[PDB]
């Protein structure tokens, strides 16, 4: 089934490898070579989830864990039922993120537009790819990866955390959860500003873009105006997620101490040693 | 059969062909809301939004920014499609929304939007030309025209912007 | 050989190149001043048979583990 | 009888026939290799004291 | 489109290569069995 | 497409002709098994 | 039977087909290599008799 | 037969073709080089009795 | 598009690299295979 | 008799067969110095 | 395309003599592998 | 043979093919250096029966 | 686009470096073999 | 073999040699500094014999 | 039986053979260094 | 490809060189087998 | 973009250059080796 | 015979053969020094006590 | 843009300017060796 | 380009000769090792 | 024999050759310096107690 | 390139230049084999 305007849109074109040959869609969705990739990847990964929780002690939805191997490991792949199987997941679920951002590259060559979509979500894909690849690898064991598991992986969470003592000390991550918490209010505003001047008290004309901007300006001091707005969200949204990976592969690779004592440089500063 | 497309099979989900140029016609990235209001856009006390400079004098380029007019505007295989002869400006909120293009080798002006045109070295130095790198100086002939040349509708915008967006599809296509 | 001068603008290549020998001197001094042997704000008026100089071998006793044990 | 064959492709029909064979045949002597204990009778023949 | 003649000339190949493939996992199977039961 | 019925009455000839001939040797295939392992 | 390949583009059918064919052989694959029955990369050598066999505790 | 290239451009599954033998050869010897039987980078001089046996 | 002649000109080399890399790799198992018997 | 090559490509035919006698001929021989204890009376023989 | 029924009846001519050349050598082979370690 | 020329871009697969050798023999160098019958760097001078083995099977 | 005497000519060097790589691969192997068999 | 000089322009390639072999140079002394027989810096007036050399085979 | 070799590019052919030959020389010599035990007896007629 | 003129003028070296293979090959084996007879 | 006359002044100089990189280094492994050999 | 080299170039002749005769030129001294234990005598008999 | 004469020119100087301070480099690593060695 | 049946009958000459001085050197070689450690 | 030269470009070919005979000399000198003893038995010959 | 007569006279040059270099390793040989013979 199609929009009532969208049949018109609906031309061959922008694919980026497989020319014709998969340059259609099944029900809404377009494929394309990396929609191919993607159901590949999506449904491996899927199915090998769940025999990790086949071989596993439960099926509760919340308690499945699908652990990574032992440290002693390194960088081999363990035995499937040591954590081998976290691997090969870990290895699904690379290549389903990687087609899933490509593929959003031919749809968006297709309908004329920027190339923004992708490379947002290549923001997610670097904290992904920084958990499971990158600080695993420069710490020398896969093992150092998160677990497959809804609150399982909770508990990798915080037992990271306090491997430093006190992680809120960290100064990568007080920037991250800065920008986590910024781009919270600013949603709340530029979402309540667009529907408060579309959305009028009852028997009030449809507003406008000066109201908005007037009423913005009465917020922040300034106006930072329609393109703006999306700028910032972008760029809120995207570096929360970047500092997120920074402050991460930070925590074992370079620093190892607690974290609180990583602010004896500030307490040293000539001026006031 | 004046079908602006055809399916390419008879398949659930196959891509339309055009069957004429796409960039007239108005098929996949050329193509625009056809049924929007052809109004102008209005601002809040109703007057035109968006208007040609020289109809008002609030409006100046700010101090040590080039001005465009006079400039040569490049199109996709380097022909120079023409010169800026005027500015258009959204009122609402104060920038430069076209180019108006006195057509080089043509009689015709055109509207550009600004959204596609670039300078070299991104504006931080030289500044001596304007490069439009999505349609050919031989296209910037059937760029859509509007009514009248002191104000521009709603559908008007949509069909001039909606064919440079068809042309990084289009423009080097034997498609026409 | 100045043909390198037409095939790239001198002004970027003197600023890249200047660029690149103050980085690399930089970088060059602190890992010395780091080293043991080469920390020569505080010892370099020892001779030179007083630096310091790398093991031939570490020590150990079977006992003792830099590491506590475990997996 | 013939006519059973006027609406095929003689190659698929000798694939077909082959591919079906050759499975029969392998799986067959599978089969009868570890029933009629032979080639292990073979192989203590001449296997090393 | 395809014809109905083409329809029945790729039905031959299909069945074909599926009987093909059939016969490879079957022998599969048997040389697995063979080696090490799983009833 | 396929055969006519002509070339079919030829094809059946040489299938019936070879499945005989496949049907010989492996008697004398189980001849020779049987006289060097019987298996009732 | 050959009316399927109206109904559906056999272009992309194959496609589905051959797609659900190697997602399935490496499931079963790693199942197997997962089990310590069928571990065939370190044990496959083992004879029948010594093949691990699993199961439940004998329940006194 | 011959006409599977009039659906599919040789010239592409030529290229997709390499791509997934070579990550599939990949898999094959990671998954095999990380196994104790034939870890054969560290054990490879070993002769066949001497190697490693999954048994327990 | 491509003709029924360049398909099956393309047929011959593909089958023939084909089943070559078979042949190859079924010499690299028989080396593997007396070296260290997975069986 | 001769008729079933009609159609069918001489390369292709020399391909397939040649591969096939390639593989069962490896089969053949890999199996056969299993049951018959050769080359390994060969290598006992010129062992040390 | 493909064979002519000229080319099929020449090839086959090949054919046949290449598989009797193999068959002949192969039966040689197996007369001195009996003699040298009989297998029934 | 050197039609295949005409099937792809020689300037783009040459690009391709020095980045698969390049990424190829900087991973092998990486699990050898990694290993320890091979980290030659450390342990390059020993000679070949010096040279660590992995373990061998248990006696029985 | 190139022309198929460029190709031609091409294929040349694309052999030639092929083989060279190979060879010098080959004694790097005999070498590294010689200091420290890994069969 | 000059001819491969028009597939790439050699502005781009030297640009592209200079970063790889810097970036390499920079790998391998970096990596060697890091080792233990090669930590020249505390160690280069070892001589030869009296370098550290990695564990061997213990046999034990 | 020359016609087998119409419509194909000799240098190929010798591409293929030449591949061939050394590939099937190369596993006969290694597998007979194996069985026969030389040049392990050379080796060992020059020792210490 | 080649025509019916090339192929039996290439035959004809192909036979031969083949043939000189074989009768090298011949020595070589009795060679082989006068030194270290494998049966 | 290069002329033939151009890439073929270029590729002597380019041979040369990493020619005579490569014998320098030559000479830094050889001043190495005689240091603290590798194997 | 000489037909073999026509189409060819004899710079690319002259370079395969030059890489491959240097290539098995080196393995068979390569292997020829592992097994004959030369230069290992010559070694020995100059090596200082 | 930059001309043949303005590159020539401009060479003489780089080549005393990178000459000049190789000389000083080289004097300040000869005052570092005898001050304190790294081999 | 391509090297011509008339280039080729002459390059076919030296590569003959060439080839030729090789093996006759390598032959030298190979009497003198002989006769130095015989290997069989 | 000539002939191999045509098309080559002469300063090319000296600066292979030339490169070629400066790594092979080295390995040879290297190589040679660990068989023959030399230039140790000199350095024996004038060290200090 | 190389024209045939170029070709001509550095053929001449580079076999005199190889003979030379000959000679002088053969000359080399001969001292070094009455000094420190090797088979
Ligand atoms: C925790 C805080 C944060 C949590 C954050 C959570 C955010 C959740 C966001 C996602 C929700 C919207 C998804 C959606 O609307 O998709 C379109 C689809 C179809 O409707 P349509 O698009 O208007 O019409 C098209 C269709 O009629 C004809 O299309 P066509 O013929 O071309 O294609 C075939 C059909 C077949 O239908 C399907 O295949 C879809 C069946 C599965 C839908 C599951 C939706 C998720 C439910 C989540 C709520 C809960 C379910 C238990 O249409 C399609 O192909 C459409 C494919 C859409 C694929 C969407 C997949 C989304 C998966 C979301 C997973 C979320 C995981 C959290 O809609 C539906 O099928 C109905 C969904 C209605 C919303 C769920 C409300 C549930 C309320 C409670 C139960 C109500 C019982 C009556
Ligand atoms: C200039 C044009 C040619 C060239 C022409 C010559 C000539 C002519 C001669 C050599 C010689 C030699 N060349 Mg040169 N050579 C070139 C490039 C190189 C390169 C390189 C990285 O490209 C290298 C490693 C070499 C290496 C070598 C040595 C094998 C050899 C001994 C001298 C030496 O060490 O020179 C190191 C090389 C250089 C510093 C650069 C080249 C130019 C300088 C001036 C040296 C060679 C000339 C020499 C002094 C001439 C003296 C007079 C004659 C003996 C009559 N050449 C350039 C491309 N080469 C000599 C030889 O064959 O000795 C047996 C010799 O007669
Ligand atoms: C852990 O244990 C768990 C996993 C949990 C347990 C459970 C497992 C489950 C549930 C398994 C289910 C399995 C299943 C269910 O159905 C499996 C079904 C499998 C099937 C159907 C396989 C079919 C294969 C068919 C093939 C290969 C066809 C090949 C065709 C070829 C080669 C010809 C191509 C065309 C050509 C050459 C020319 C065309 C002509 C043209 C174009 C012309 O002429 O124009
Ligand atoms: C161990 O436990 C369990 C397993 C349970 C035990 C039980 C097992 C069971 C139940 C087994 C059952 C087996 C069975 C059942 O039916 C087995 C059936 C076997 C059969 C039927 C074999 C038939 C073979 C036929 C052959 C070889 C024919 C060859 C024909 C040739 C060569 C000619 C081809 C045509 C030509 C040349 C003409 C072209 C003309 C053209 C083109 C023209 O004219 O145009
Ligand atoms: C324990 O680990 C786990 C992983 C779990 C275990 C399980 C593993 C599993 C399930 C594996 C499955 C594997 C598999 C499944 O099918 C594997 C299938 C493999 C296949 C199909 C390989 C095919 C290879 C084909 C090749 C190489 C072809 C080469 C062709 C060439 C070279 C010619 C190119 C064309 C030319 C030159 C002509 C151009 C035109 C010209 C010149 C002109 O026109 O002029
Ligand atoms: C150990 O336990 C288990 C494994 C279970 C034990 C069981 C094993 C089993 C069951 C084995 C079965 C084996 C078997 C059958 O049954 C095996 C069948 C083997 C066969 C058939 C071999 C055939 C060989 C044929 C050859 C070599 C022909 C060569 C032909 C040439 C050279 C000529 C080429 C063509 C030309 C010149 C045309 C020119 C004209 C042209 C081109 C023109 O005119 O156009
Ligand atoms: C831990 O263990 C793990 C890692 C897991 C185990 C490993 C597993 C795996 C999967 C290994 C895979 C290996 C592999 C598989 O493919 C390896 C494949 C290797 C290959 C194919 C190498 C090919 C090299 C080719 C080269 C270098 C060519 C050079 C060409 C040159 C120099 C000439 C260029 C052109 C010029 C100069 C100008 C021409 C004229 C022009 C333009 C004109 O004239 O115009
Ligand atoms: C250890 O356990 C296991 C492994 C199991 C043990 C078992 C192993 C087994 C089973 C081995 C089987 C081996 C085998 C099987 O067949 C081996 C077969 C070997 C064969 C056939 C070798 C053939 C060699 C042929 C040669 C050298 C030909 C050279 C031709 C030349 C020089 C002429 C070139 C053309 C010219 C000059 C004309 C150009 C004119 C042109 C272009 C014009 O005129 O246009
Ligand atoms: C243990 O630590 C780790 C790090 C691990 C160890 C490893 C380290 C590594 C890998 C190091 C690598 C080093 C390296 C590699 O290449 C180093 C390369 C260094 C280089 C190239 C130095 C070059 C210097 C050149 C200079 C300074 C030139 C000055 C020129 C001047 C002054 C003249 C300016 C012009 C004038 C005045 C007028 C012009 C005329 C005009 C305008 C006109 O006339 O118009
Ligand atoms: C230890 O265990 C294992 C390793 C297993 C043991 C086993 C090892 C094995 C199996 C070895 C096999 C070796 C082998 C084969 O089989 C080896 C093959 C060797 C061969 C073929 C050598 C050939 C040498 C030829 C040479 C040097 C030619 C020189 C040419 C010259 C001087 C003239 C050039 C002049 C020209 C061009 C000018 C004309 C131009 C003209 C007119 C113009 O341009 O116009
Ligand atoms: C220890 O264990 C292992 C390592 C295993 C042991 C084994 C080692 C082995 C196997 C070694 C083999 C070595 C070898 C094999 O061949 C070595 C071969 C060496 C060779 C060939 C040396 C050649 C030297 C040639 C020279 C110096 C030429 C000089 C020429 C000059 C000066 C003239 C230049 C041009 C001019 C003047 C231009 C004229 C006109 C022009 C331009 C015009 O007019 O335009
Ligand atoms: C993947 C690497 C491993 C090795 C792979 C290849 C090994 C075997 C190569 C055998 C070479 C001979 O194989 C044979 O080559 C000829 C061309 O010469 C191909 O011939 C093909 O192209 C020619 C010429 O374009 C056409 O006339 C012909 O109709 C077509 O089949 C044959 O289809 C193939 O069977
Ligand atoms: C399709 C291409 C296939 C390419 C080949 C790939 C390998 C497949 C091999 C299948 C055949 C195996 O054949 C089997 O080999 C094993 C190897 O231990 C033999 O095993 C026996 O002999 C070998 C020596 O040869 C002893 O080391 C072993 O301890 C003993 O059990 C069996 O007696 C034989 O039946």
């Amino acid at each position: 089934a199609m929009l009532s305007f969208e049949k018109k849109y609906r031309v061959r074109g922008g694919t980026l490898i497989g020319g014709d040959l998969f340059d259609f869609w099944f029900g809404p969705f377009y494929v394309g070579f990396f929609g191919v990739t993607t159901i590949f990847f999506v449904t491996l990964g899927t199915l090998l989830c769940v025999w990790g929780a086949a071989m596993g002690p439960t099926w509760n939805l919340w308690q499945i864990n699908i652990a990574p191997p032992d440290l002693k490991y390194g960088l081999g792949l363990a035995p499937l039922r040591e954590g081998g199987l976290w691997q090969i997941i870990t290895l699904c679920a690379l290549g389903a993120f990687g087609s899933w951002a490509l593929r959003q590259a031919e749809i968006a060559r297709k309908l004329g537009m920027g190339m923004h979509i992708p490379w947002a979500y290549g923001g997610a894909i670097l904290a992904y790819t920084t958990l499971v690849v990158i600080r695993p690898f420069l710490l020398g064991a896969w093992g150092h990866g998160f677990p497959y598991g809804i609150f399982s992986h909770l508990d990798w969470v915080s037992n990271v955390g306090y491997q430093y003592l006190h992680f809120h000390y960290n100064p990568a991550h007080m920037i991250a959860v800065t920008f986590f918490f910024t781009n919270c209010l600013a949603l709340a505003m530029h979402g309540s500003l667009i529907l408060s001047v579309t959305n009028p008290p009852k028997g009030t004309p449809t507003g406008t873009s000066e109201q908005e901007n007037v009423f913005f300006r009465d917020l922040l001091g300034y106006s930072i105006g329609a393109i703006g707005i999306h700028r910032l969200g972008l760029f809120l949204a995207v570096g929360a997620a970047v500092w997120s990976a920074i402050c991460i592969v930070i925590s074992g690779p370079f620093w190892t101490q607690g974290w609180p004592e990583w602010w004896n440089w500030w307490l040293n500063l000539p001026i006031w040693k | 059969s004046d079908v602006k497309f055809v399916p390419a099979d008879n398949y659930n989900g196959s891509p339309i062909i055009p069957t004429g140029n796409p960039m007239i016609d108005g098929v996949g990235p050329a193509s625009w809301a056809e049924d929007r209001r052809d109004e102008p856009d209005l601002t809040y006390h109703g007057s035109h939004k968006i208007v040609p400079m020289r109809l008002d004098p609030t409006f100046s380029i700010a101090k040590g920014d080039p001005d465009p007019r006079g400039l040569p505007v490049i199109a996709a295989d380097k022909q120079v499609a023409g010169t800026v002869v005027e500015l258009w400006v959204n009122r609402s909120e104060p920038q430069v929304s076209y180019y108006e293009v006195q057509l080089a080798s043509g009689e015709r002006r055109v509207l550009l939007p600004t959204g596609y045109v670039q300078w070299p070295n991104f504006g931080l130095w030289g500044n001596d030309k304007l490069l439009v790198k999505s349609i050919t100086a031989a296209q910037f002939a059937n760029v859509p025209a509007t009514k009248r040349d002191d104000q521009i509708t709603l559908l008007e915008e949509d069909k001039i912007c909606a064919y440079y967006a068809g042309g990084h599809m289009y423009a080097f296509a034997e498609r026409s | 050989m100045h043909r390198i001068w037409l095939m790239y603008d001198p002004r970027r290549v003197m600023v890249a190149l200047v660029g690149f020998l103050a980085v690399l001197a930089l970088v060059i001094h602190f890992v010395l001043l780091s080293s043991q042997r080469y920390s020569w704000i505080e010892n370099g008026t020892l001779g030179a048979d007083q630096a310091p100089v790398g093991a031939s071998a570490p020590a150990a006793a079977a006992e003792m583990s830099p590491l506590p044990p475990g997996r | 009888m013939h006519r059973i064959w006027m609406g095929t492709d003689p190659h698929i029909i000798m694939s077909a026939l082959g591919s079906f064979l050759v499975g029969a045949v392998l799986v067959m002597h599978i089969w009868a290799y570890g029933q009629f204990n032979w080639p292990a009778t073979l192989k203590a023949k001449y296997a090393t004291p | 489109g395809m014809t109905e003649e083409e329809a029945r000339r790729f039905h031959g190949y299909m069945v074909t290569g599926t009987l093909g493939y059939v016969v490879v996992a079957s022998v599969a199977h048997f040389l697995a069995w063979s080696w090490r039961p799983w009833f």
